[PDB]
């Protein structure tokens, strides 16, 4: 994806994660878990919402054919009117299908988008308290408990007091 | 100690296409091209169709008498009529703008037939003996049962001056015909005046017909010819006829009560007793996507008709193996 | 000690719409659909339009006595018609290819009107008496004053046998017509013979009309009826015309010295005494956007016509609360 | 935004910055200001410049409706007359919509990239000689005066002077 | 030591444009619009096609002897006929549904001549004289060779009553025409009779003629017109004709053995003698190209017609300077 | 473009890699040279030939004309007949010119974005153990020799190792 988080830098998704689209997996003594981030899993569901809904409000006028009957001598005329009601048919299935490809794309680097913001964001925090391991994780030079974890989370993790 | 940060995978299989990437497998997807039907001809918003069988508009219409079930039809909301409809012109001839009345009735949902020119009312003419081998009921010979064929009494055709006035506040559909014979042996036979005539006038209307003499292929039987017209008679306007030979008087003419959304159907298919929003000639639809790809000439609430197999939008995320 | 990086606020109020989002405030944006106009009907490029006012085009090129406003009218840039002008056939009738005239129209910006039979010149026959009351003029009866209904003198209408050469090097738009008289009686009245006809010949025309007799209603207070058709007469050809019955003969025939674009504009409004080099039926337009959304129609240097209530591209970014 | 600058780490805009799209806000002992980046702001405006010239050109030739008449016995004509002339309308009335739509995402995306590029520009150059603040800001470890501040704007930070 | 990520350039000038920024240099392109033809009209997949030269389809089809060329002429891919083709109808007048049946020819490959009526066969009337000096074969005045201009034989033209059953599985083009004379005194120099008709009838047609007399024009020479008819008559039909004046008897008829894809392609080119598999009427092309630029109307395999001059996608990416 | 690496923090390309794409360019005590990466290059040859062949493919199906012939008194068919051709040439010579100028657009974006991701993946590696320079190289703290730099290509950098 053009961002290179998902399927990149993360290699892989959470079959664990089933409350958001994106979140936080954490580690330490006390134990494990998944959290989604609440934030930027609605806002990519408004945005994915508004497409759809946009995309079908577009397509929702456009051309409709008409039965019209010509005679054995009006074969000009009867074909000009096949052309023209098969034309726009062309026309309109084109455009509905070049607008789901296009639109499909753009809505997989979205969310690959949002994962790679979601992500500089944590590490625009830690700073230099935490070794960027390569995979999407942080590894803490200090110990971080769940107060710890919830204050990445939060978006409160208080750099001064871990340096 | 250590925070991650992921996204969401599933057990689903759904698959979208792009432009660099074919058969992409996400999370979430959503399908918006209905692709199915019930396969049904049925009831438009409770209103059913005019199912004219193996009847045509134009037996329908002239009253053919294989259509008796089309005698004072009830209002309809889309018509239904066959490719080749064998009970057409049970009499050979033809319907001069067919495709333009045709046409007429797809903005029209209710006729409600009346007489204008009884039967009887022929007292210097035979009205009765109008009748044809081509056009039989039950067993006998009959003709189109809104037109009168009209022949000579007592070896003589007086001349025919009838005017009638439209007082009902509606258009008018009316039609009439002129008989087309074999040869002059025959149109003397019938008529006995050699030459003849039939004007219609109206405020608009400024018509004379004649007949063509011609030996022509037998078509159900018979070589003779009918050729029938039509007018839409404006409230408050006379139509006036005058002829000497070869007239299809009109004793009923159907009145357009209401005038809406119509169209008419091409479909051998016949009645599911079922009830829609969205007729197409396949069959019915009942969904709310945005999209179909059964049938281009649809009636009523539709989604869009393409041409497409499928039409399926990304919502998730690519989904991991 | 710091530097920031950062982007541009203002105190702009201007939104956009994207695929996800709508309602976008951004610092700059550019509205690129034109969607007013002046309202008034106006002259093209300093070129006034012909406007018919009630006339119609029929009753124009006939020359209907109401339509004096447009004898010898000068070049027009388009041409402006009512949806249902009062002063169209003053005489009860039909136009013979009246639509594909008036599209031969759009191809022509100026007549120039020329006699080619005078009014005089019927030595043989009575041509002054040939009015109606269904046109009337300054409360006398009157008739279209391009063409002359001839009618018998002293009890005696002989045939006609008149040629005419297109000496001038232009195209030559003839007009004549029929006269359908209401009985037999009213047919020998007026010309006597009681079968009559007309024959036009040119290089390519090949015409024989004759008179339908029918019982009409009465339009414009008349029964009659009169069928009125034309032809373009191209230069160095002769028309040629044989009728010993019913004939309304030309006088006059309008001669096309300029092509260019040109439309019938259909619209109920009047003059503004405005330029504009982009008109509409709704009015003028005067902008340097890429699309307007008044009137699909137009005629001259125009923007495209969209039905879109709003086109606005974003310019800038996203404005900051 | 795609991006993740604009409304995203960076905030907000600056109603002080005036005279460019994009640029830098300094603060130290001397005082601070607002300096407009050239570079990036002329891109800008040539890119966003040749869009519009591009969308109004490709609309320039599009289809014209004309002024056609039938009589009560051609019914079917006019109506095949109208469809097709309406037909056309739907379909440029689309392309010219959904173009607005899609062209204006991919605009505010645009400038969300130019500022991120220019951001990453700053920061490759300063290297570990200033602190990331998380805000579009950097904190530098020496004082750096306007002369300073002028280099890093040149492009000419001399990092091994500073180190 | 030092490692460096970084990207290909080359020594290519191939540009493209993007929507914000025109001419950039790529290192990679694909053209995909195909912007040449060999300037030649050509075998369509093996198959030559009809080039009429200077003859009409009309000249062809009614056996203008100009038209010796095209006598059984063999199967065509498709057809090419000028603009303004000088051969066209030697003695003038008008082709009755010439567009139609023009259309008909787009969905026809191969005629097959067949003679119907004999020309020995007019035991009673003269069929030898039948002539003009409008339509000239060898300095010596001919005629359209695939029908019969009838004349009296010793000053008495009787009445012709002929039929034809098509016996053969096929579809059969059947031509026949009408004289249009210039005055009665030709009339009755010519047929006599001074009221003349032409019935025709099949199982469908029911057709009757009148000559209609008019003071014409010389085209040709000749200010008489002959107005040519046509009919498919279909397999086991019989087609009837009766005239007793002015009548121009098919000879011969076009039988329909091979109905495929074909068009008539307007061009002023003559013949290349090469082969192809998609022709347009400026030549022929030859490439894989999903586009081509050089002409709408293609006949066979062919890449999409569009207006653009310039189609090229990037491929490669952006290269350096 | 909107990844900023092409012609953005990478000043230009190399033609010296004739192999691929994207890739490395080494330089050691031993020698230097360039290496065409494979994987990220073979990824963009699948994307670039899939979009031309979804291009040709959705054109495929398009409106073609017909001849038909109108007599003297059929001028409006004729006419409606044009400009029903006409209209059509134009929205499928339209849809043609724009996907071409908009997918163009995303095609070189892409390459810039499969050069970012490229970088940003042996960024990840390297960690602290290499000088970001800001041009596409990162200078080595410790000596990096042919199976050194062949294991940052692999992907297999032993970061503790060299820590
Ligand atoms: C061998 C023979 O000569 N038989 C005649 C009949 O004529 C022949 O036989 C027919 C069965 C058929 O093979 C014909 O081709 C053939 O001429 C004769 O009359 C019949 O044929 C005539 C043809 O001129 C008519 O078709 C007639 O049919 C009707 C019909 O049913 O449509 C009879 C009907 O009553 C008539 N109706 C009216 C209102 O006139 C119509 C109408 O005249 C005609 O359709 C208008 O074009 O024709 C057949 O009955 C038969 C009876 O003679 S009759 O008095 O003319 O009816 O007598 C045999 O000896
Ligand atoms: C009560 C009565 O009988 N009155 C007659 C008039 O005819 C009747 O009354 C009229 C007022 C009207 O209601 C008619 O329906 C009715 O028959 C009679 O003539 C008038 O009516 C006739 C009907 O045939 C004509 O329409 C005529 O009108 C003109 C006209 O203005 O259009 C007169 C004009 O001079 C004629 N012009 C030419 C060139 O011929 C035309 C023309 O003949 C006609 O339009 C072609 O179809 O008709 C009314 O004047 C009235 C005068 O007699 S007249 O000499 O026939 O004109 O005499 C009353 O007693
Ligand atoms: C000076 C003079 O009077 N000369 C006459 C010839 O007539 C002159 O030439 C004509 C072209 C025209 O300009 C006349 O006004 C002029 O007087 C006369 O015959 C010719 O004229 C007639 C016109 O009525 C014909 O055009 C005829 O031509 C043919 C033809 O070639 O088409 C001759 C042909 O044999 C005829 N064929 C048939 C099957 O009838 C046709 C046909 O009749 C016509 O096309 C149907 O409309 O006409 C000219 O030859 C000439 C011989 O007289 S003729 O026997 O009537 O032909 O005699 C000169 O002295
Ligand atoms: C994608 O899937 C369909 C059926 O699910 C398959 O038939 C088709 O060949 C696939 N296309 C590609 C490019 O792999
Ligand atoms: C009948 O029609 C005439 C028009 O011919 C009209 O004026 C009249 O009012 C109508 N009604 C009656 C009751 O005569
Ligand atoms: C956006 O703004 C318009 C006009 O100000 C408003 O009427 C409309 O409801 C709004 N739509 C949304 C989705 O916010
Ligand atoms: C008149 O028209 C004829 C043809 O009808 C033409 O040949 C002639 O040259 C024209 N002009 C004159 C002055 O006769
Ligand atoms: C782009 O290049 C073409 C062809 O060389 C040239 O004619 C045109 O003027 C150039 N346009 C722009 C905007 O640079
Ligand atoms: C001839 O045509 C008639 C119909 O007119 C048909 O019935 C007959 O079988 C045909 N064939 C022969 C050999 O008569
Ligand atoms: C977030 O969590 C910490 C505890 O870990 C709490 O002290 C702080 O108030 C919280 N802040 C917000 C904004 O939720
Ligand atoms: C930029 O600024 C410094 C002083 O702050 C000056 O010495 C240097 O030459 C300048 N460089 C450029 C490229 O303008
Ligand atoms: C990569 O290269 C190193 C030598 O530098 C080698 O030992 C190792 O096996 C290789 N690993 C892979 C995955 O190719």
């Amino acid at each position: 994806g053009l961002f290179g988080a998902i399927a990149g830098f993360i290699e892989g998704g959470w079959q664990g994660m089933v409350d958001g689209w994106y979140g936080y997996h954490h580690s330490n003594e006390q134990g494990s878990g998944y959290a989604a981030d609440k934030e930027s899993t609605q806002k990519a569901i408004d945005g994915v919402t508004n497409k759809v809904n946009s995309i079908i409000d577009k397509m929702n006028t456009q051309f409709e054919a008409v039965g019209r009957e010509f005679n054995n001598l009006e074969r000009r005329i009867e074909n000009l009117n096949k052309k023209m009601e098969d034309g726009f048919l062309d026309v309109w299935t084109y455009n509905a299908e070049l607008l789901v490809l296009m639109e499909n794309e753009r809505t997989l680097d979205f969310h690959d988008s949002n994962v790679k913001n979601l992500y500089d964001k944590v590490r625009l925090q830690l700073r230099d308290n935490a070794k960027e391991l390569g995979n999407g994780c942080f590894e803490f030079y200090h110990k971080c408990d769940n107060e710890c974890m919830e204050s990445v989370r939060n978006g409160t993790y208080d750099y001064p007091q871990y340096s | 100690d250590q925070i991650c940060i992921g996204y969401h995978a599933n057990n689903s299989t759904e698959q979208v296409d792009t432009i660099m990437e074919k058969n992409v497998t996400v999370t979430h997807a959503q399908d918006i091209l209905e692709k199915t039907h019930n396969g049904k001809l049925c009831d438009l918003d409770g209103v059913k169709p005019l199912i004219l069988r193996d009847c045509s508009v134009a037996g329908w219409l002239l009253g053919n008498p294989m259509c008796d079930e089309f005698i004072n039809v009830p209002e309809w909301s889309y018509i239904v009529e066959k490719a080749n409809p064998v009970n057409d012109l049970c009499y050979p001839g033809d319907f001069n703008d067919y495709e333009e009345l045709k046409h007429l009735l797809s903005r029209i949902n209710h006729f409600e037939k009346i007489q204008i020119i009884p039967k009887s009312s022929w007292s210097s003419h035979e009205a009765s003996l109008g009748v044809s081998s081509a056009c039989p009921y039950q067993g006998k010979s009959s003709f189109f049962r809104n037109v009168v064929w009209l022949i000579k009494k007592n070896s003589t055709y007086p001349t025919i001056k009838r005017s009638y006035n439209n007082t009902n506040q509606e258009d008018l559909l009316v039609l009439w015909g002129i008989h087309h014979p074999n040869d002059a042996a025959e149109q003397t036979k019938l008529y006995q005046n050699p030459t003849t005539y039939i004007s219609v006038g109206t405020s608009t209307l400024n018509q004379r017909l004649v007949p063509r003499i011609a030996t022509r292929s037998k078509v159900n039987g018979q070589s003779g010819r009918m050729e029938f017209f039509w007018t839409i008679l404006k409230p408050n306007d006379a139509i006036n006829f005058e002829s000497n030979g070869n007239f299809i008087a009109p004793e009923y003419a159907y009145k357009i009560v209401k005038k809406g959304d119509s169209t008419i159907m091409k479909s051998e298919l016949e009645y599911g007793n079922c009830n829609t929003k969205c007729q197409t000639p396949m069959g019915a639809i009942n969904s709310s996507m945005p999209f179909h790809n059964i049938h281009p000439l649809t009636i009523g609430e539709c989604p869009k008709y393409v041409k497409s197999n499928r039409l399926v939008l990304a919502t998730g995320l690519r989904n991991s193996p």
